[PDB]
RNA sequence: AUUUCACUCAUAUUAAAUAAAAUAACUCCAAGUGGGCCAUUUUUGGUAAGCAGAACUGGCGAUGAGGGAUGCUCCUAACGC
RNA sequence: AUUUUAAAAUUAUUUGAAUUUUUCUUCUUAUAAUUUAAGUUGUUUCUAUACAGUACUUUCUUAACCCACUCGUCUUGAAAC
């Protein structure tokens, strides 16, 4: 009938502006904590005592190496934390088990804390989506929030913003979120590297360490 | 479907309101906060002085007071380990 | 402004202790002043020393602050003393220097260069102890009381060094080195 | 004339080919060789629950066709 | 020639520890075993009789036959490309109760109580243990008389 | 090689030959599989001959075109070239090399009727 | 390059086509494939997957053995994919409706003078669309003598599985390896 | 021990984390192979050896492309047009 | 031959509220059009007022620049003295 458009275009409405004003609420929420933080430092230095900052429950993660002539090991970890060829990058939560996950395969990698615009452009500009039955997924470029609304909508993330803010900060979904997208396929850096060989908290140019905040420089070249 | 070209997401207008429904009034609430700034040139970089000198010249105290007894921690360490040595 | 000219040196100044326990609850601090080149690696070096003079690793730790000395006064020109320690291909060694610059990372600059070409020391062999300011009338070396005279003035004897464009490889008449 | 006589280059890379195979977990196993004059006594108990079951079921076919 | 015997390469393994030789105490014959259980296997070399093979010293298993002095165990072993299951017949000196499952068993018991509350006052708990994870900011007090300086020492 | 004249693309236009027809004159040039330990060719080392392989393929939208942008189907006698009333603007005829010289007369002339063009309208005249 | 398995490529693991040239055959996978798309029914993707297989996962059912799996099934209807065949061993047979791929003569005699009916698939597809008050039933597919032979070896211990043998008697491969008097058994 | 009957144990976040984990499990019929060698690390005989004999991984054999002037095994990296 | 729709954006009239107080301020709370949506469209000239010309397509021949050891076989290893 016809009466079978009318009341999906409503649904749609109401949704998006759903998505509108918690988006807003988001924004609110940057805003208020990125304030507090800047304030409650100045305050330590007045009582003579000092604020230790909370750490960071997120990582992202690139491969630098090829796929020859790898220990099984450390193919077993590359394996499972998907990152299978030379550029790709994802994200991984910060634990006990993830942080011994990862020693096994740090000579090989480079890591660090991502800020919050750089999620936003890894998601714009290199965001990919699996769609289909579960183990049929077929790689699909993002351009609208039909998909994502389709699989993920039933925790209430209709959108692009949400996976955002479930990204940047450890929010209740953030397995599925994480688990929905396709690994980032990214460019050689723009001035080239220094030396893989060697780490970066090495005395020499190198490469291979975990650089703390000096990781979104290197993706925004390499993006 | 058939699949078409893809749109950029962060510059092209259309898309990105798409995407995000929010996106159009934060650019607007920016867009104006800019103007308003270079309509007041002249008149600002003024304000801020005077409002400097209201709360740097509270801040100068703590500050030079860090640091001054940092640097008088690491003179110490210095004086006591030269004595030692004799 | 002029990133040809750049030494990649920095001040740090880094606060730690070990995590309170039912043994102990009242740990000690410790604070340090370290050169490098990020703060990683500042922090790298922190708890390098901690280990080895304390017994501080740092998967049992914390760390309370790094703040990032600058300087106070970049266009006056200072003396410097420097304690090292090095190891040579047969032993470990350990030398006093002294340097005439505009910041203390400036001549740890000097310092590592001067390491590097005079008895071909690696950064990843040499500790540096006590980087302070001295007095020009308690100066050792004579390199450095050659600088410090009433009314200083010497003669421009450096070959010229021009611009990539009018450095014309093919020229009409042979030039001079004179110059006055 | 002498040859090699003993290395296990390779075997495990061959045994990891087709990973390594767990036993198949099933819920009874054979009591043939075990623990008698304990398991003659259960086929006793289990022939008189057997019996009474059985009786119950021959009596409920005989009143439902009244 | 080659010399495999039964008992070869066992001079550390089956030995008597240092100042603890002797038979087994009277409270080892009391020890409760049902069928089903899990076991640990630990060769006692005062006891001739019974005595397990050398690969099975140490291995976990589980109980499928019980008898007047004997007890019989299913270990895996790992042959060359699969495992198989084996059947160990060991005398009941040999034979421990195994401590690999407490907390397992703590955990049931203690858990049963938190979700009976939980469902009396009608709550949503969570009961899955938790990973050891990262740290939230805290304001720590120290006088600037407590911090002490140090710096890298010379060489003697 | 890429050549490209309108919609048709190929991608290469000179032949595979056969691995050293050009040395021994008992060896054609036809291409054959080269096998056999130590080749220089089975092994692709730089500076031989290449090898052909299912990459070189063409779109199957115009795989059997003609530069006419027509497909070619072969005629032996005026009975056969009927089904070319219905489908005249994508098929062109050719006539087979064993008819005689009256037989084609009469091919052509009715090829001329039908709108439909012919390949070699030239021969035996 | 990556590292996948069998490179990004899925396998799977059995028959896709017929093999069979019957046109009739033909034409009912035609059939039962688009029941089975076009109503996802789970009856009619079993059926249409049954009638591709080899004859040998295809077996015959007697008359008796049907007759007992419909016992508590009064007033339905059997569905089978193979042949069955008569059993001179019962003694009588009730009222049964049947629909399967072949009959043979005496048994489709003995079912139409009980009063029952015998189906082909073409008429089950006009009346039971979906299946309602169907019953799927096969016949024992281990049970043929050449399964006999499979397993483990006949000569690894306490093995089940048949020899091949030129004939059969006391001569004939009973002395050294199945009896303790010659050296051991099995 | 078993057999019945009644009551009750988180689950939509899945009784710890992570997972292009079902590309899984099993049965049948068969091919080729059963002379190996090399590198970092551990290691036996020998004054030693581009010698003889072992261990765990990765390679060469079965393999081309960029670099080391040159080179079966070193570094980067594995191959449709 | 009926998902190049819907929606989104834009422009010009509107029906109402905010606030950031405005010639890009917000909220499709009413109609029309347009594309920035919904993977390239337009205008001039030449070939040319030709019928095979020295132009265009194609096949041979001969230069340059870079590169390229003799195949088959046994062998851990072949361009092999
Ligand atoms: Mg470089
Ligand atoms: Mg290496
Ligand atoms: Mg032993
Ligand atoms: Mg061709
Ligand atoms: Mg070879
Ligand atoms: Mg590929
Ligand atoms: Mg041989
Ligand atoms: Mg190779
Ligand atoms: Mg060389
Ligand atoms: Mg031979
Ligand atoms: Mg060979
Ligand atoms: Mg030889
Ligand atoms: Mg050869
Ligand atoms: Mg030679």
């Amino acid at each position: 009938a016809a009466k079978k458009i009318k009341t999906l275009k409503l649904i749609n409405k109401k949704k998006r502006n759903d998505l509108r004003q918690r988006t807003l609420r988001y924004e609110e929420e940057y805003e208020s904590e990125r304030k507090k933080i800047i304030e409650l430092k100045r305050e330590a230095r007045k009582n003579n005592c000092f604020y230790r900052e909370a750490e960071k429950k997120v990582v992202f993660v690139i491969r630098l190496k090829g796929v020859n002539k790898l220990p099984p090991k450390v193919r077993s970890v590359f394996r499972l934390l998907r990152l299978l060829q030379v550029h790709n990058g994802v994200f991984v939560k910060v634990n006990k088990a993830t942080k011994e996950m990862l020693k096994i395969v740090e000579p090989y990698v480079t890591y660090g804390y991502p800020t919050l615009s750089t999620v936003r452009k890894l998601l714009y500009k290199r965001g990919y989506v699996r769609v289909g039955k579960v183990r049929r997924y077929a790689r699909k470029k993002i351009q609208d929030n039909a998909d994502i609304s389709k699989h993920l909508g039933k925790y209430n993330v209709h959108g692009i913003e949400d996976m955002v803010y479930q990204l940047y900060t450890c929010g209740p979904v953030f397995k599925k979120v994480n688990n929905f997208l396709w690994a980032f396929k990214l460019k050689p850096p723009r001035k080239g590297f220094k030396a893989k060989r060697h780490a970066f908290n090495e005395p020499r140019p190198g490469d291979w360490g975990n650089r703390e905040a000096h990781i979104n420089e290197l993706i925004n070249r390499m993006i | 479907k058939k699949r078409l070209q893809n749109k950029n997401s962060l510059t092209n207008f259309a898309v990105r309101c798409r995407l995000n429904p929010a996106y159009k009034l934060l650019r607007s609430l920016a867009v104006l906060r800019m103007r308003k700034s270079i309509l007041e040139k002249s008149k600002n970089k003024k304000e801020k002085r005077v409002q400097k000198q209201i709360q740097k010249k509270e801040l100068q105290k703590i500050n030079h007071d860090y640091y001054k007894g940092v640097a008088k921690a690491v003179k110490k360490k210095k004086k006591r380990e030269e004595k030692k040595a004799k | 402004i002029d990133n040809s000219l750049n030494t990649n040196i920095h001040q740090y100044h880094i606060v730690g202790r070990a995590i309170p326990t039912a043994k102990d609850k009242n740990p000690n601090v410790y604070r340090m002043c370290i050169f490098a080149k990020n703060d990683t690696n500042a922090k790298s070096r922190f708890w390098y020393f901690m280990k080895k003079i304390n017994k501080l690793k740092k998967s049992n730790g914390e760390l309370l602050a790094c703040e990032q000395i600058k300087e106070r006064f970049p266009l006056r020109v200072k003396n410097y003393g420097v304690l090292l320690r090095y190891d040579s291909r047969t032993g470990t060694h350990n030398m006093y220097k002294e340097f005439r610059d505009t910041t203390k990372e400036g001549a740890i600059a000097q310092l590592y260069s001067e390491m590097a070409g005079r008895h071909r020391a690696r950064a990843s062999s040499i500790n540096i102890i006590r980087i302070s300011e001295i007095s020009s009338s308690l100066v050792r070396r004579p390199h450095i009381k050659q600088l410090l005279k009433r009314r200083l003035r010497f003669p421009a004897l450096h070959l010229p060094t021009l611009q990539k464009e009018y450095r014309k490889k093919f020229a009409s008449k042979r030039p001079s080195t004179y110059r006055m | 004339a002498k040859s090699k006589n003993h290395t296990n280059h390779n075997q495990n890379r061959k045994a990891h080919k087709n990973g390594i195979k767990k036993p198949k977990k099933h819920k009874f196993m054979s009591r043939k060789g075990l623990d008698p004059n304990f398991f003659r006594n259960q086929k006793y108990c289990l022939k008189g629950i057997q019996k009474k079951k059985k009786e119950l079921k021959l009596k409920a076919k005989q009143e439902k066709n009244n | 020639g080659k010399s495999r015997g039964k008992r070869s390469g066992t001079r550390y393994k089956f030995s008597k520890k240092f100042r603890k030789h002797g038979e087994c105490t009277a409270n080892k014959y009391l020890e409760k075993l049902n069928y089903g259980d899990y076991v640990d296997i630990v060769c006692d070399s005062t006891q001739q009789k019974g005595m397990p093979f050398n690969y099975y010293h140490g291995k976990t298993g589980k109980i499928f036959h019980i008898t007047k002095r004997g007890v019989g165990v299913l270990v895996n072993k790992r042959v060359k490309h699969r495992i198989e299951q084996k059947k160990v017949c060991v005398r009941i000196e040999h034979v421990r109760k195994s401590r690999c499952n407490e907390d397992f068993l703590l955990r049931k018991i203690k858990n049963a109580e938190l979700i009976k509350e939980a469902k009396l006052k009608n709550e949503h708990i969570n009961i899955k243990r938790k990973t050891e994870g990262p740290k939230p900011a805290a304001m720590i007090k120290v006088p600037p008389s407590k911090i002490i300086t140090i710096e890298p020492l010379p060489f003697y | 090689a890429v050549k490209k004249v309108g919609k048709i693309i190929k991608k290469r236009t000179k032949k595979f030959t056969r691995f050293q027809s050009n040395r021994f004159m008992r060896v054609k040039p036809a291409w054959r599989k080269p096998r056999g330990i130590d080749c220089r060719v089975r092994r692709r080392y730089k500076g031989t001959n290449l090898m052909p392989s299912i990459g070189y393929g063409s779109n199957k939208k115009t795989k059997f075109l003609l530069p006419n942008n027509k497909y070619k189907y072969v005629v032996k006698n005026v009975k056969e070239m009927e089904p070319l009333i219905m489908n005249h603007t994508k098929y062109c005829v050719q006539i087979a090399h064993n008819v005689s010289s009256k037989k084609r007369k009469q091919i052509i002339e009715r090829a001329k009727q039908m709108n439909v063009s012919v390949i070699n309208a030239k021969a035996r005249l | 390059g990556i590292a996948l398995k069998n490179v990004g490529r899925i396998k799977k693991h059995g028959r896709k086509h017929l093999v069979s040239k019957n046109p009739y055959l033909r034409l009912l996978v035609k059939l039962y494939n688009f029941l089975a798309r076009r109503t996802n029914a789970n009856f009619n993707k079993i059926i249409a997957k049954r009638l591709i297989m080899p004859k040998r996962y295809r077996p015959p059912l007697s008359l008796s053995k049907l007759q007992y799996h419909m016992a508590n099934h009064p007033n339905d209807i059997a569905v089978v994919v193979g042949s069955i065949t008569d059993d001179k061993r019962l003694f009588s047979l009730k009222q049964l409706k049947v629909c399967a791929l072949r009959f043979t003569e005496t048994a489709r005699k003995r079912i139409e003078d009980a009063g029952g009916e015998c189906l082909t698939f073409d008429q089950l597809a006009l009346k039971y669309p979906t299946g309602k008050k169907c019953v799927l039933l096969r016949g024992p597919t281990k049970a043929r003598t050449a399964e006999k032979h499979f397993g483990k070896a006949p000569g690894k211990p306490k093995s089940k599985a048949r020899p091949y043998v030129r004939s059969k008697g006391r001569k004939f491969e009973k002395a050294r390896g199945r009896r303790k008097s010659r050296a051991y058994k099995k």
